[PDB]
């Protein structure tokens, strides 16, 4: 919590710094909090940036309506 | 007979900041002798730990469930024309790399030993960006998309819907949709003005972080108090005072620290049950006064209820409430019903207003004078048994639509 | 567990102290585990009233969503379920309730062209309660909330100002059921 | 009141509504034209 | 009611209790009971709040 780790796979967030999991490039919807959005799970354990959801574009038309 | 557009804006705090203490660290430190006597006073530092866990736990909920009720981001398209409504003071900037609103980038100008702060799940960027899923679902979308798939509803479409919400027939927008454009433009203006002009504003946010800040202020303050003892420094009485005095004088001060510890987690827990139902009001205002239209008066805003706009704001939330004046009233004179033919009528939705010398009938909120006709009135009953009632003629379209 | 703590005395067992000890030093032992202990239930006190607080809280939002959603019909979008809300069943539970919410949810939308009047002989036409909804050859109106088509008729529109003042219209007939009714 | 074609709205045919009963329903301006 | 107690001091009266005794012994004495009238009003607080 909070200790720059250089006098103790090694990985530094911004709520510290994490030892025994990896990074990943892709987000992923996590369970376990850390803190400042690097979450943590099992897929061995990986260590990644919080999904915000899906990013789901929609249009607009001032002249269009959708109707269920 | 006209209607002027206010916007008010209501800040309600969300989170305050977790904050996590050391029972060795803050009570002992070094000492190796109090963290022996410290054992003899029991289990005193679990309970503790487990507490402010738990107060951390139920703040990282607390901002959570009041952002993430949504599953998808929504994306502003790039154009920003609504129909005459300048939406630029709230929508993301591109130009500024924190993606942030200048209303955002205003607020947050304006917002200033053993004592460790954990950061919080959600930072800044996370939830300028729910704000912006939310705003953009809110504009593009009206209401329906907090309730299932979002359907791509035109803004005009979506107020007048929400005009007709409230009671007021949607024949009044499209003849001055200039007027109310140019009437939110500048209400948005003087709200944008207003935010930074006076410093007691954002009062709240302020209030909560100085109580906060302090509050760990007067915990660190209280390592330097000589509670009836001959110093405040651990190392000064062991190496100088015979031990069976110096275990009096550790065991009144550490006896002190520990009463004081235990205060300052009844203050936190009693600002965090606090924090947690000004949190609960917050999502519900969220959950009502921006996914939908809500029908309570003087619930958001003074005034009748149109839409609102979430804005992030550090541990918090300033809501942007868009309400209906209808000032500059005139009067004139009424009757419950209208007699005609020895029958009594009466009004579908509105009232029977005369201004002195013929009739008409007009909505409940705004004056459109109309023809009284037999396809928006009703009969019922006779004209002896209601009161007030006055005679008049009533239109029909059958007696000229037949001879022609 | 506190029982066991012996709060910096001789021993934690009461009746081996009380056994053991003369009261002009029992009275300092019994002082000592009697302050102590004593903290400890006000700690414990303090704890179950913030706790009883809370509980107190939850079953008060509790109660109002059941009188609100059980009882009755709720409008107010997203408080009993995510989506429209029709009505909800109460589950008894021990040591608290479990709600069952009826959600409307709408689904499979479908683009379609709108436009927010039709100008008609002069005279604009507004519908009463839904929109007017082009397939791209004809116009018809339908409810905000499901897909139900129907021809433009003059019982479910009304007129209002000119056809200059409102933009964004569009051009079509509307037809009136009275004149083939007349006409026959 | 008496059911007229003013206070109901037509949808559907008759095939498919369930406890749907026969009665013939009273409409306005019947005795205006024909005068 | 807990302002007249006796706090397990000698005494509840400060007269009494800073003239009999020696100052040695009647600080620690009177340090008790303030600190029980100070846990008192802690929690006179706790209940208020
Ligand atoms: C809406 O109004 C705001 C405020 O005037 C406009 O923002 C201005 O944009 C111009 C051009 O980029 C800048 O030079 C100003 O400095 C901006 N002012 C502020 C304080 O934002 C915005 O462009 C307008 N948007 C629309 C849709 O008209
Ligand atoms: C509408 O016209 C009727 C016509 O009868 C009025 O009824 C008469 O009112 C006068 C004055 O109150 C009485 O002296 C008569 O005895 C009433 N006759 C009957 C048959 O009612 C009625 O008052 C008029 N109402 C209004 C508001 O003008
Ligand atoms: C839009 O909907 C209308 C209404 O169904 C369609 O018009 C029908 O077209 C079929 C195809 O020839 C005809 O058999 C029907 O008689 C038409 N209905 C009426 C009431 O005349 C129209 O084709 C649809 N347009 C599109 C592009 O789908
Ligand atoms: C840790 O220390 C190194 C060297 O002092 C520094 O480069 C690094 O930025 C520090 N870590 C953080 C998170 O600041
Ligand atoms: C809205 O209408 C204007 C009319 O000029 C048009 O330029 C703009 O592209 C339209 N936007 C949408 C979302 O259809
Ligand atoms: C209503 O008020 C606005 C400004 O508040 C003004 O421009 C307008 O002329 C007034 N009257 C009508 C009929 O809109
Ligand atoms: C009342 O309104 C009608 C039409 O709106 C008008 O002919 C009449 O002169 C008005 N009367 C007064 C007293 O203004
Ligand atoms: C409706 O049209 C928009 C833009 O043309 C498109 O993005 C969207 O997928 C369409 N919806 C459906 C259901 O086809």
């Amino acid at each position: 919590q909070g200790v720059n780790c250089t006098e103790v796979n090694v990985f530094q967030t911004r709520a510290g710094c994490l030892i025994g999991a990896e990074y990943v490039n892709n987000s992923y919807e996590c369970d376990i909090p850390i803190g400042a959005g690097i979450c943590a799970s099992y897929q061995s354990i990986i260590a990644y940036t919080m999904s915000l959801g899906a990013e789901n574009s929609v249009a607009y038309s001032n002249n269009s309506i959708a109707i269920p | 007979t006209n209607f002027t557009i206010s916007v008010t804006t209501e800040i309600l705090p969300v989170s305050m900041t977790k904050t996590s203490v050391d029972c060795t660290m803050y009570i002992c430190g070094d000492s190796t002798e109090c963290s022996n006597l410290l054992l003899q006073y029991g289990s005193f530092c679990t309970q503790l730990k487990r507490a402010l866990t738990g107060i951390a736990v139920e703040q990282d909920k607390n901002t959570q469930e009041v952002f993430a009720q949504v599953k998808q981001i929504y994306k502003t398209p790039p154009i920003k024309y609504f129909g005459g409504f300048n939406f630029s003071q709230i929508l993301p900037d591109p130009s500024k790399p924190s993606k942030r609103s200048p209303i955002e980038d205003l607020l947050f100008n304006k917002v200033t030993n053993g004592l460790t702060v954990l950061p919080p799940l959600l930072t800044d960027e996370m939830i300028a960006q729910y704000t912006s899923a939310l705003l953009a679902g809110t504009i593009t979308s009206g209401w329906t998309f907090g309730a299932g798939p979002a359907l791509q509803i035109p803004f005009p479409m979506q107020m007048a819907y929400r005009f007709n919400g409230i009671g007021v027939t949607q024949n009044v927008l499209y003849e001055n949709q200039k007027l109310i454009a140019n009437q939110f433009n500048s209400a948005i203006g003087k709200i944008q003005d207003s935010l930074s002009s006076t410093p007691s504003a954002l009062g709240k946010l302020q209030d909560v972080v100085n109580h906060n800040a302090q509050a760990l202020n007067t915990l660190v303050k209280q390592l330097s108090s000589k509670f009836g003892a001959i110093s405040s420094v651990l190392n000064d009485i062991l190496s100088r005072l015979d031990p069976p005095e110096a275990e009096v004088q550790i065991d009144r001060l550490i006896t002190g620290r520990l009463q004081s510890l235990q205060t300052y987690v009844t203050q936190q827990l009693i600002r965090a049950a606090e924090i947690r139902a000004s949190a609960n009001l917050a999502a519900t205002k969220m959950s009502e006064c921006v996914l939908g239209q809500s029908k309570r008066v003087d619930f958001c805003g003074k005034g009748y209820h149109l839409m609102s706009f979430p804005q992030s704001a550090p541990h918090g939330v300033v809501f942007l409430h868009v309400t209906y004046v209808p000032a500059q009233e005139k009067n004139f004179t009424t009757a419950p019903a209208i007699c005609h033919d020895g029958k009594a009528h009466f009004p579908r939705e509105g009232v029977f207003v005369s201004n002195g010398t013929h009739w008409f009938v007009t909505q409940r909120n705004f004056y459109e004078p109309q023809i009284i006709t037999t396809d928006n009135t009703f009969v019922s009953g006779n004209c002896d048994v209601v009161i007030g009632i006055v005679n008049n003629t009533v239109y029909d379209p059958l007696q000229p639509e037949l001879d022609s």
